[PDB]
């Protein structure tokens, strides 16, 4: 798929993914959810090659899932990146790698921390205050170098988030069909269902 | 007694137990007769019923348009030992173009019997069969043991009661080979043999089963009204 | 055929007793003496040449082996059990060590994958215990001078100075009386050369007993020269005429 | 008292299937001797042929096993024939490895480890053979080195195996305890086979004719058996002196 | 005692007890024999008649392996034809090979071995044939014997089954008599005769006399089944002198 | 075939018991006592080395207190061999663990595997168990100082104090009755000695014949030390406490 | 590999090594099961032989399978790990297979096929270990219970025990539990669970374990104050 | 020990001989073949009071032209039954049809025998599989774990079979009604339990060509047993 | 580079009438601008009153027919000498071609 964005302010997580699918030169749907909740206070979303994405991240989440139950504990955001980093990297050598880029949205509740990380499908990890994956951050990363800072709260960066979203909505030539937008924090994952 | 726990263990007088009780199996199955003449084969089977409500055993399965055996024993045994003559069969056919000789196919079946009685974790066939077939040599019967050997003969039968039956045919021998172009009359000669082995019981028309294979005959079955005839 | 024995051939008794690590002991009882004793600058490691004839050339074989350059072996109880675990010793040296570290194990290391292969063969399908004691002495840079024992169970022991076999009871009570933490090397031969009359019946010399050391380094054994850090293996066996030479002063 | 059908230890630290091993080595009732001279290893053993019916030519317990060994076995020729093919397997495999020819003593080791593995694994029986490896070195000289099925093995200035080799040993002993000197001090081969007919004469109590014995020779770069009657030969000069 | 319960065990002898049980086996099975002559061999074996339902001259015995030996076995008949399908897989990974027909003493030691291997293990049971083969290759003619133990050797004359020690003294008559050789022609009236001597052992059943043959003059060093008038000529001679 | 020679390691006994477990878990009755006690600032674990010799090296020996990591270690009682390849298995699991989360392994979950193993020997493979028993000494961030020991069933669970090996019986009573909740680790380290001082089967309990350790948060600012006492350092703490 | 069939008939029709597997589960801690009308309380007992133990860290009777089923038993602690890993597993497979849950129903039977399989296969003993499996299935908010045993079988339960002294408390629940009207509310099923195990259990203070489970995936373990609660009320009514 | 497949002196496998006193000790199913369908009857069985009875599977659909009832170590059927739906559905993946009741059974008898030293023993289980096809038409069938299977018109296995087999002898014609068919099921059930007969300690079953197959609910089967007690107290 | 296909040429023709039906096709077997056969048989009676063609690539049809004819064979063996309706044999052939997908029966079948 196309776009998926993430930003880490004061005290949560914001992960922002595109909507739109195509098939041939058809836009098959326009209300796509590229993500999956790893865990209660862990997001993650994809971008990739078609049927790849869903099926990684289906598996890793089916994987977080089985430790949760096993040991009644919440992997750290950090412990699950790893753990993600390490199938990409056992992948890219593989047969058939998986063509998928990740971010992984989290809050640590031990450390009472954001936290997000952004892994490419050659297993690249990087913790951030703000990643975006392929051409997203071409457009974006100026707009986000002069306007972030560490104490913004989670108001500032959906404002921050919107013109970033309209400079890509101007400049880039594909129609990604808006985003679904999340947020990360102590009490959870929530959707902003209006944007 | 300390040598019949398996296979693998001859016993102080070079006897072998376990295939020792594998024809055991055999004595205690229903009787079934074979002869031939010169132009066609007969197998002629006494099946037999759980009870009055059971239908009764079949004895003779087919292996191909020119071949087949009727079984006395485990029954399963002969499923399998059947579905691999049915595949040598076939396996003749569509590589060579060939339809498989009746004594090759016996020698087959040696062999593959024989091995079961050499090594350890498996068991002995327990299970004796009578095949008969026509190829390009003519008309022929067999006799399969579970021990390996096998037997070609002008007549025979295995069972239980089947040395009434056996000693029958051993007088009828000169009679019966003679029986060339008439297929009723073989089969009439194979009905009157396998009744020297009956006590009690009668032919009746869901007890008897026969088969036939010849010269312009494919090997067919015949069970129910069909040998209705023959009684 | 296929090895169908894949079920372990030693299993506990019921007072707790590992029968075939007990009888494999037993045989170990049973062999022929032999020992070892540790100096502040140098070890050492002895035992009996017990040739089976006469017409036997008892110099072919070697009941005292080199494993490593700066590591020895000596055993007591079943030769050829001995003999392909020298074998296994050797090569495990290489392909779980100096192939991945580009240098030799140090004595510790090298005994604990002796040790783990006698041990794999109490647990393992379709085989008995090695039926012999090791007596394994070495050098390396970081651990110094060492000895240690390693039985058919699996287990090893670091020892100051040891006897396994025929007369280790009598032999280790001997070794308390004369070991110390001041020992020289030649002082360490002496006494292990006293020892070893003591469970010897025959011929007592350089002939009938096989004696190694583990020492200074020996850049005469070394092959080559030009590389100043290769400095020489530190096992050396001792001659025929260097053992006669100190049973004069005996 | 399952102790004594497979190779594990009874409570005694013993294997009674390697000691019952040892027993059927002597079953053939055949006696064999080994010597070496300067340039030469030579080996020798009674041939027995009872029954008439027999081709001679084929009975034999002497095996070529490569251009410079030979091995002669002391046991049941089926297990004898068993070694011999491994042996051979053995030697050319170690030459197309390693380069070069696989030496006599090198071998009985290999051989040694392998009667060392049917010791401790369950499965797989002792052979009941004694294994006697002749050859002239090319580094050792003249080399005799024995196996047995404990897994054992060492190299010998003389040797002699069966049921009265007591009796051959204690002859060879004698001699070599006259001379001081680790072989037969003899330019000829043909002269080292004379010694070895006329001490194993002497130690059995026996007198052979051609057919009764059975030579093997080893010289540099080759091992070769006598026929009948190169040993007929051999035995006209020894009744000359 | 229980050392006769597993094959591959020593007892306190060094026997195999459960390799001389499958010699009790071969002891029990008919008779057949083997005659080396001066340019090939001969093969006869007794087969019994247990029933005039029998088919005359159709189970037969012998088996051929390659185009130049024959296979002759007394005891447990499938273990007969195991060893027999190995023998042709020997023979024909040989020639594959080496292109050269299998010679006779190499052919003689892939069964040995086989049948030796089959002593080793206690999952496996030994064989329960002896086994009388041979025929000619580049070096000549060649005849063996082979046992259960995986034990053989060459043979002048050969016998195996219920009437060997009839056979055997007969063999033991020939060789005597005929120093200088015997020819093909006479080993096959020779052969005839002694399994018709060596009948007397079982002497119950009448029988049915079955004779093959490798010779480099009479059949150009392949192997082929005695046959009409000379397997006639053979019974004749054979029936002429035991009257 | 071999089914003849077959002993059937891995068989119920009529009562429901696995017989080679039972008869290993007699085996490690007669190994060398080791106790494990866990306080609120940290953890001792202490071990009897069995008949020693004057001639043995004591300060290169090492027979029962092994390191599995930095925050983990156990003590044994039992056949050493053993042990030691269930040990180098252990260790391993840790370090495939630190490599996938990037996180120090959690000890119950270390604890829980090796369990596992000694579980698999029980119920298929022919083969005999593990004559071992271990006491695990631990810290993680998670539940803190942990306690936990394992047996040849492969069972396993989690303890304040305990003992095992030798009389068994006698030291668990001894620990029961002086063991309190707000105890310290030097007052621990008295209680682990004199347990072993009264239960052991030796005339008198001295440095030579003991293997100690401890586990402390007493390290510079929150982070965990291990401390594998030294034959010197046994003997110190033996005066120390009054025993010698 | 070790083939060995070890789990066999006998002349009389039994297969002993399933057989023994029961006596193992005879041996074990008791533990009950009943479901009310809107609710299934999981009842578990603590042997106190052990004493000086860390309640905190040391594996609890009852296991989560997945946020809606829970799997408790009696019998060898080491065996039961082996069946709910697998059956944890399972859960999370049926998820990303069919994208449900599974139902209570499906993962007792897999346990139990399982368990069935180790009773037929070469090289391997049976599961000394017998299960009670409790929950609600994904929108459905009626309550069940089944349980598992060795041999592979399995059924449904309004109430059942098992474990040592497990005749006894089977014998409590028959005359006590009415199937016309079940336990209604949460505090009348825990205390008729807690009655039952005090038949058995010996003391009411560390050796009683309590676990509710109520629909959509609302599981909570009582602490012990709160089970001491229902020891002291019981006895105070029996003094009567 | 001994071989798991070994014969006895009178040739017999001693584990198949040892799996049939297993399925003596099975709880009662009796199936009865009409020319209007074929009915099968388990008794449940419950080993206490608290157990829910409903979860009693002892009756089983293969196919919708085939069913099951089932006898002794009832947890071995599962994999039977799982190999029957299989090769069931998968003929008529390969041939476009529903697959014979012959064939079916012939598919379930040939997993029987594959026991060795492939699963550790025999199965200790029978089946009764009835069913329809187009060129048998309606037919029972008794699948043992010899690898043997007879065709019957009336059968009963179970701890009460040789008592109610000998019932089914003089009961069966060929003129048989399926109504007749269902309330001799009942009866012979009700001789041999050692409990009441109700409609929830036993169940019923039927195959017809029509319906397909169709286990009973309990208000159904509560019917026909009181209609049996009318009848039976008619004379 | 080897190529495991041909083109043996030909062509055939099936028509379906109320209660009949024909299957034709011309006897020449073809390789490029050459003629092999004049008459080499390509239509086949294959029992149960069935007939079949597979026409393109001759190696492949003939095996699929071999096939096909077997499979009748094991279908009375197993199911008791029933008859093969030809929707049922339509199914099975298609599972004989799809057991190729990735390297296919060069052929366009008819029956
Ligand atoms: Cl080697
Ligand atoms: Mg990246
Ligand atoms: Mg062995």
């Amino acid at each position: 798929m196309d776009i998926i964005l993430g930003i880490r302010v004061q005290d949560s997580v914001i992960l922002a993914s595109s909507k739109a699918v195509t098939r041939g030169i058809s836009v098959l749907k326009d209300s796509d959810d590229k993500t999956r909740q790893l865990s209660p206070h862990t997001l993650m979303s994809f971008a990739g090659e078609a049927g790849d994405t869903v099926q990684f991240a289906e598996y890793i989440q089916a994987n977080i899932q089985l430790y949760s139950i096993r040991e009644d504990y919440e992997l750290s955001p950090q412990a699950v990146s790893s753990f993600v980093r390490q199938e990409l990297a056992k992948s890219i050598r593989s047969r058939r790698p998986y063509q998928v880029n990740v971010l992984i949205g989290g809050y640590d509740k031990k450390k009472n921390k954001p936290e997000l990380y952004q892994i490419d499908y050659l297993g690249t990890k990087v913790e951030l205050p703000y990643g975006a994956h392929g051409y997203s951050g071409f457009y974006t990363f100026s707009l986000l170098d002069h306007h972030y800072r560490p104490d913004m709260t989670t108001e500032e960066g959906l404002d921050l988030l919107k013109l970033c979203v309209q400079e890509l909505e101007k400049r880039m030539p594909m129609d990604f069909k808006g985003v679904i937008v999340k947020i990360v924090d102590k009490d959870g994952i929530r959707q902003v269902d209006d944007f | 007694n300390n040598y019949d726990g398996d296979t693998v263990t001859f016993s102080p007088t070079g006897r072998l137990f376990q295939v020792e009780y594998a024809l055991e199996a055999i004595k205690q199955g229903s009787v079934t007769v074979g002869l031939r003449s010169n132009t066609h084969a007969v197998l002629v089977a006494l099946k037999r019923n759980a009870d009055e409500l059971s239908s009764y055993q079949k004895k003779i399965i087919k292996c191909d348009e020119h071949m087949g055996l009727s079984l006395a024993g485990l029954a399963p045994d002969a499923r399998v030992l059947s579905n691999y003559l049915r595949q040598q069969c076939n396996y003749s056919s569509l590589v060579f173009n060939r339809k498989l000789a009746v004594e090759r196919a016996g020698h087959l079946l040696c062999d593959k019997a024989q091995k079961n009685t050499q090594s350890y974790g498996g068991r002995p066939y327990g299970v004796g069969l009578l095949i008969i077939g026509y190829d390009k040599s003519g008309a022929h019967l067999l006799e399969f043991q579970p021990s390996g050997n096998v037997t070609e003969l002008y007549g025979t039968a295995i069972g239980a009661r089947s040395q009434g039956a056996k000693t029958y045919l051993e007088r009828t021998l000169d009679t019966f080979i003679k029986i060339d172009g008439n297929p009723d009359e073989l089969i009439k000669a194979g009905v009157e043999a396998i009744s020297q082995s009956l006590r009690d019981e009668s032919l009746t028309v869901d007890n008897l089963s026969i088969a036939i294979v010849g010269k312009d005959t494919p090997f067919t079955i015949y069970d129910g009204e069909a040998v209705a005839k023959y009684i | 055929m296929t090895d169908r024995y894949s079920f372990s051939l030693t299993t506990f008794s019921p007072s707790g007793k590992l029968g075939q690590i007990d009888y494999a002991l037993t045989a170990v009882k049973q062999g022929v003496t032999s020992l070892g004793i540790k100096a502040t600058n140098g070890v050492v490691i002895a035992t009996e040449k017990k040739s089976s004839s006469p017409l036997a050339m008892s110099e072919t074989l070697s009941k005292v082996s080199l494993l490593t350059p700066d590591i020895g072996a000596v055993y007591s109880g079943m030769g050829p059990d001995y003999r392909v675990l020298v074998d296994k010793s050797r090569k495990v040296a290489h392909t779980s060590y100096k192939r991945i570290y580009g240098e030799y194990p140090p004595t510790k290391l090298l005994v604990s994958e002796v040790a783990k292969i006698m041990q794999e063969a109490t647990q393992s399908g379709g085989v008995r215990p090695f039926g012999v004691s090791l007596l394994i002495a070495g050098h390396d840079e970081f651990n110094g001078f060492s000895l240690y024992q390693v039985d058919p169970s699996g287990s090893y022991f670091p020892w100051k100075a040891t006897a396994i076999g025929k007369g280790s009871v009598a032999a280790k009570t001997f070794l308390e009386k004369r070991w110390n933490d001041e020992l020289e090397l030649e002082d360490a031969i002496h006494i292990a050369l006293l020892t070893l009359k003591e469970s010897v019946e025959g011929e007592f010399n350089g002939d009938t007993i096989e004696l190694a050391i583990i020492g200074d380094e020996n850049p005469d054994l070394l092959g080559y020269t030009g590389i100043p850090t290769d400095k020489g293996p530190r096992f050396r066996k001792l001659t025929s005429q260097e053992i006669n030479d100190r049973l004069e002063a005996l | 008292g399952y102790d004594r059908h497979i190779t594990i230890f009874s409570p005694e630290g013993r294997l009674y299937q390697v000691e019952y091993a040892f027993k059927a080595t002597n079953q053939t009732n055949i006696n064999s001797l080994a010597v070496r001279g300067k340039d030469c290893t030579v080996v020798i053993s009674q041939k027995k042929v009872p029954d008439k019916l027999l081709d001679p030519t084929t009975v034999s317990y002497i095996f070529c096993i490569s251009r410079t060994i030979g091995m002669v076995v002391n046991g049941p020729i089926p297990d004898a024939r068993n070694a011999a093919l491994r042996a051979k397997a053995e030697a050319a495999e170690f030459r197309y490895k390693y380069g070069y020819d696989m030496p006599c003593d090198v071998l009985a080791k290999r051989m040694a480890n392998l009667s060392q593995i049917y010791t401790q694994r369950a499965y797989m029986r002792p052979l009941g053979v004694i294994l006697t490896f002749v050859s002239v070195d090319e580094e050792l000289g003249p080399s005799i080195y024995k196996t047995d099925p404990a897994g054992y093995y060492v190299g010998y200035k003389a040797t002699a195996t069966g049921p009265k080799q007591q009796e051959i040993t204690t002859n060879l002993e004698n001699h070599f305890k006259k001379s001081k000197i680790d072989h037969i001090n003899e330019e000829s081969w043909e002269k080292v086979v004379e010694f070895a007919i006329t001490h194993m004469i002497d130690a059995l109590g026996t007198e052979f004719s051609k057919n009764d014995l059975e030579v093997g020779v080893a010289t540099k770069d080759k091992f070769f058996t006598l026929s009948a009657e190169n040993i007929e030969e051999r035995l006209v000069a020894i009744a000359e002196q | 005692t229980g050392y006769d319960l597993s094959n591959s065990v020593f007892s306190p002898d060094g026997r195999n007890f459960q390799v001389e049980y499958a010699v009790k086996a071969v002891e029990n099975g008919t008779t057949s024999i083997g005659i080396k002559c001066n340019d090939g061999v001969v093969f006869a074996v007794e087969k019994l008649i247990t029933s005039k339902l029998l088919v005359p001259q159709k189970n037969v015995k012998i088996q051929v392996v390659d185009r130049h030996i024959g296979c002759v076995y007394s005891g447990l008949i499938p273990d007969g034809r195991h060893l027999v399908n190995r023998g042709r897989e020997e023979a024909a990974s040989f020639k594959k090979l080496y292109k050269t027909p299998i010679p006779i003493p190499a052919f003689a030691d892939r069964l040995g071995q086989y049948v030796q291997a089959h002593t080793l293990y206690n999952s496996v049971r030994p064989f329960g044939v002896s086994t009388i083969f041979g025929g000619v290759d580049k070096n000549g003619a060649h005849l063996y014997m082979l046992e259960p133990s995986g034990s053989y050797w060459g043979y002048k004359g050969a016998a195996t089954g219920k009437g060997r020690q009839s056979a055997k003294a007969e063999l033991e008559k020939l060789v005597d008599h005929h120093p200088e050789g015997l020819s093909a022609r006479e080993a096959v009236k020779q052969a005839a005769k002694i399994i018709y001597l060596a009948h007397e052992d079982n002497k119950e059943k009448d029988f049915e006399l079955e004779i093959s043959w490798c010779s480099l003059s009479e059949t150009n060093g392949l192997h082929k089944f005695v046959k009409g008038d000379l397997l006639q000529e053979a019974i004749d001679f054979a029936q002429k002198e035991i009257n | 075939g071999s089914r003849r020679y077959d002993s059937r390691t891995t068989i119920f006994s009529p009562e429901g018991r696995l017989y080679q477990v039972e008869y290993a878990l007699e085996s490690i009755s007669h190994a060398g006592t080791a106790i494990g006690i866990m306080a609120s600032d940290g953890i001792v674990l202490a071990a009897e080395r069995k008949v020693t010799s004057t001639l043995l090296e004591q300060d290169t020996s090492t027979e029962k207190l092994y390191k599995l990591n930095d925050k983990i270690a156990v003590a044994v009682a039992g056949l050493t061999a053993d042990a030691e390849i269930l040990i180098n298995t252990a260790r391993i699991h840790a370090q495939n663990y630190l490599k996938t989360y990037n996180e120090d392994i959690p000890v119950e979950i270390l604890v829980r595997r090796l369990s596992d193993i000694k579980q698999g020997y029980t119920q298929h493979g022919g083969l005999r168990p593990f004559g071992v028993s271990f006491i695990y000494a631990g810290y993680d961030d998670r539940y803190g100082y942990q306690l936990y020991t394992s047996n040849p069933s492969g069972n396993y669970t989690g303890w304040k104090a305990i003992s095992v090996g030798a009389n068994t019986s006698a030291a668990q009573t001894l620990l029961q009755m002086d063991y309190k909740d707000d105890m310290k680790v030097d007052d621990a380290i008295e209680l682990a000695l004199k347990t072993l001082s009264k239960t052991t089967d030796s005339s008198a309990l001295t440095y030579d014949r003991l293997e100690f350790a401890t586990i402390r948060k007493g390290a510079n600012d929150g982070e965990v030390y291990q401390k594998i006492f030294k034959p010197q350092e046994i003997k110190d703490i033996l005066v120390k406490t009054g025993i010698t | 590999g070790y083939d060995r069939a070890l789990s066999i008939f006998s002349p009389d029709g039994h297969i002993f090594q399933v057989e023994y597997a029961l006596e193992a589960v005879k041996r074990g801690t008791c533990a009950v099961g009943v479901k009310g009308k809107n609710c299934v309380v999981l009842g578990c007992e603590r042997r106190s032989t052990l004493k000086l133990q860390d309640t905190r860290i040391t594996p609890s009777k009852v296991s989560k399978i997945d946020s809606h089923v829970v799997l408790s038993f009696s019998g060898l602690n080491a065996d039961s790990r082996i069946l709910i890993e697998k059956a944890r597993v399972e859960a999370q497979s049926h998820r990303l297979t069919l994208e449900d849950p599974v139902t209570v129903e499906y993962l007792t039977r897999y346990v139990a096929g399982v368990q069935q399989r180790y009773t037929q296969s070469g090289g391997v003993r049976p599961f000394g270990v017998s299960t009670l499996i409790a929950g609600f299935d994904p929108r459905d908010d009626e309550p069940k219970l089944y349980q598992t045993e060795p041999s592979g079988i399995y059924s449904s339960w309004s109430a059942q025990t098992i474990g040592r002294n497990s005749k006894t408390v089977r014998e409590f629940l028959e005359k006590n539990y009415d199937r016309k009207e079940p336990p209604a509310t949460v505090e009348e099923c825990v205390k008729l669970t807690v009655r039952s195990l005090l038949e058995v259990v010996q003391t009411g203070a560390k050796n009683i374990e309590i676990t509710v489970v109520k629909p959509d995936s609302d599981i909570v373990a009582l602490s012990s104050e709160e089970i001491n609660q229902y020891v002291t009320q019981i006895e105070q009514e029996k003094q009567e | 020990d001994r071989g798991v497949s070994t014969f006895s002196p009178e040739g017999r496998l001693f584990q198949v001989e040892y799996s049939l006193e297993a399925i003596k000790l099975g709880s009662t199913a009796i199936g009865i073949a009409t020319k209007e369908g074929v009915v099968l009857g388990v008794e449940k069985r419950a080993t206490s009071p608290l157990l829910e009875s409903d979860s009693i599977e002892k009756i089983v659909e293969i196919d919708r032209h085939i069913g099951c009832a089932m006898s002794g170590l009832t947890a071995d059927a599962r994999s039977m039954i799982e190999h029957a739906r299989t090769a069931a559905v998968t003929h008529n993946l390969y041939y476009d049809e529903d697959i014979n009741v012959e064939s079916l059974t012939q598919s379930v008898c040939d997993l029987a025998l594959r026991f060795g030293e492939l699963m550790s023993r025999p199965f200790g289980v029978a089946l009764l599989i009835a069913g329809h096809d187009a060129d048998d038409g309606y037919q029972l069938f008794h699948a043992e774990p010899s690898g043997t299977f007879y065709r019957y018109n009336a059968k009963a296995i179970g701890s009460g079979s040789e008592g109610a087999q000998a019932e089914l002898l003089n009961e069966w014609h060929s003129s048989l009604t399926l109504k007749e068919a269902e309330l001799l099921v009942l009866k012979i059930l009700k001789q041999v339990m050692e409990e009441k007969l109700d409609e929830n300690n036993a169940q019923l079953s039927c195959i017809t060509k029509q319906d397909g197959f169709k286990i009973y609910d309990n208000e159904k089967t509560a019917e026909l047993i009181k209609e049996l007690k009318e009848k039976e107290a008619a004379e | 580079q080897f190529n495991p296909y041909g083109d043996n040429g030909g062509t055939i023709l099936g028509i379906a009438g109320e209660d009949f039906a024909v299957l034709a096709g011309d006897t020449r077997n073809i390789t490029d601008y050459s003629i092999n056969s004049r008459y080499e048989p390509k239509v086949f009676d294959c029992g149960d009153n069935i007939v079949m063609s597979a026409n393109g690539f001759a190696a492949d049809g003939d095996a699929l027919v071999k096939r096909f004819k077997n499979s009748v064979k094991w279908y009375h063996f197993d199911h008791n000498d029933k008859k093969l309706s030809i929707n049922s044999a339509a199914r099975n052939i298609q599972h004989l071609l799809y057991s190729r997908r990735f390297f296919p029966y060069y052929v366009y079948n008819i029956i």
